[PDB]
């Protein structure tokens, strides 16, 4: 085959060990081309992790391995990390395509990190988007493992579907996740309620917040 | 330090043309050659090609080549990616990076932080940014209030936020963001720490909208409705 393949996900629990395997073909690693392994962390751009088939860049934990055949290859992480989470990438060079080639990428993820319950604050409109004639309540939740809520609207105890946009969750820098919901009403609506609530719900509780529209008069 | 830095986000119309750039600086510009990679959304990482950053001789991928040019500029330690006739699939993060021997091959030693081109027929257009607070701008009691900037209305991704204590960049939650119904995008960002009392004008939210060359600061919360 002249392109490299690999698992679209593995996972570990944290301190075990997991390996990323990177199948070629005749054209590529059965030439006699070495694999280079890189690491792309969320939101970042990939970084040199192993080069030729087992050498560490300066900086790079020795918690990452190498081996290459002239089949597949195969990244080893041992002891892993919550901070490992990314995407892993093999490459090499394939004579057929006269051009160097790339693996679809491996998602890392690391299970069993410690359960941490979200943290939510419900925002009212501002005053100058009311002045636009537009009312957006705003429902931030962060630093919560694992990265799975569901997120309910309430117009006072009425629960609300229409208008509502919510994010899936994103890891933060501290290993922790995020995400966000939006309630978009008419001035009208937010007027005519006594208060609107943002529940968030994870694992076994709910959490829920609450705004009302004379709270800062 | 060796570092590889890219112009900013690009819009295109499909059939149009896009050129990026990668300035190197730590090191000597003409002693190790430039690859170009691409990445899709829900595609692997795509080699583009590589130039000779002495001597500016190219190779490309067979993907690519009858519309893409690599060219350099060694007064500027710059390399640049022209890609024509852009279509849907050409929406993409595009990196540089630099080459580097080793004894039995070549790897990619350091990239770029890569730049967003994207295609799209659609009008571009600058977010709209409202100061938002959980809780009142003046507290009656000694609980704290939460900071956040609601950025709103633009056209394409992405916006990038710092906010400010003064002169001092200060610590922020980042949150994705989500395309409305309208199509535009919007996107919320938080101040992290909780604030008591302030000066007016003391903390300011900074959003830049590369694609549409604008930055907005508010610094402003004003008193509740
Ligand atoms: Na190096």
């Amino acid at each position: 085959q002249s392109a490299l393949t690999q698992p679209p996900s593995v996972s570990g629990a944290p301190g075990q060990r997991v390996s990323i395997s990177c199948t070629g073909g005749s054209s590529n690693f059965g030439a006699g081309y070495d694999v280079h392994w890189y690491q792309q962390l969320p939101a970042t751009a990939p970084k040199l992790l192993i080069y030729g088939n087992n050498n560490r860049p300066s900086g790079v934990p020795d918690r990452f391995s190498g081996s290459k055949s002239g089949t597949s290859a195969s990244l080893a992480i041992t002891g892993l990390q919550a901070e490992d989470e990314g995407d892993y990438f093999c490459q090499s060079f394939d004579t057929s395509l006269s051009g160097w080639i790339f693996g679809g990428g491996t998602k890392l993820t690391v299970l069993g990190q410690p359960k941490a319950a979200p943290s939510v604050t419900l925002f009212p409109p501002s005053s100058e988007e009311l002045q636009a004639n537009k009312a957006t309540l705003v429902c931030l939740i962060s630093d919560f493992y694992p990265g799975a809520v569901t997120v309910a609207w309430k117009a006072d105890s009425s629960p609300v579907k229409a208008g509502v946009e919510t994010t899936t969750p994103s890891k933060q820098s501290n290993n922790k996740y995020a995400a966000s919901s939006y309630l978009s009403l008419t001035p009208e609506q937010w007027k005519s309620h006594r208060s609107y609530s943002c529940q968030v719900t994870h694992e076994g509780s709910t959490v829920e917040k609450t705004v009302a529209p004379t709270e800062c008069s | 330090q060796v570092q590889l830095v890219q112009s900013g986000a690009e819009v295109r119309n499909p059939g149009a043309s896009v050129k990026v750039s990668c300035k190197a600086s730590g090191y000597t510009f003409t002693s190790y050659a430039i690859h170009w990679v691409r990445q899709a959304p829900g595609h692997r990482l795509e080699w583009v090609g590589r130039i000779n950053t002495d001597n500016g001789n190219t190779k490309y991928s067979q993907k690519f080549h009858g519309r893409v040019a690599l060219s350099r500029d060694t007064s500027a330690s710059t390399t640049y990616m022209d890609l024509s006739s852009l279509n849907s699939e050409d929406t993409a993060v595009y990196y540089c990076a630099r080459a580097f021997y080793y004894s039995s091959g070549v790897m990619f030693d350091s990239w770029g932080q890569g730049a967003l081109v994207t295609v799209s027929s659609a009008p571009t257009k600058a977010p709209d940014v409202f100061p938002i607070i959980s809780g009142c701008r003046h507290p009656k009691d000694n609980s704290p209030v939460v900071l956040a900037c609601l950025i709103t209305g633009y056209h394409p991704t992405s916006v990038t936020v710092t906010w400010y204590m003064g002169t001092q960049s200060q610590p922020q939650r980042t949150f994705p963001e989500i395309q409305r119904r309208d199509s535009y995008y919007m996107t919320s960002s938080q101040l992290s720490t909780p604030l008591q009392q302030w000066r007016q004008g003391e903390y300011k939210c900074v959003v830049q909208h590369t694609a549409s060359k604008s930055k907005k600061e508010i610094f402003r919360w004003p008193e509740s409705p």
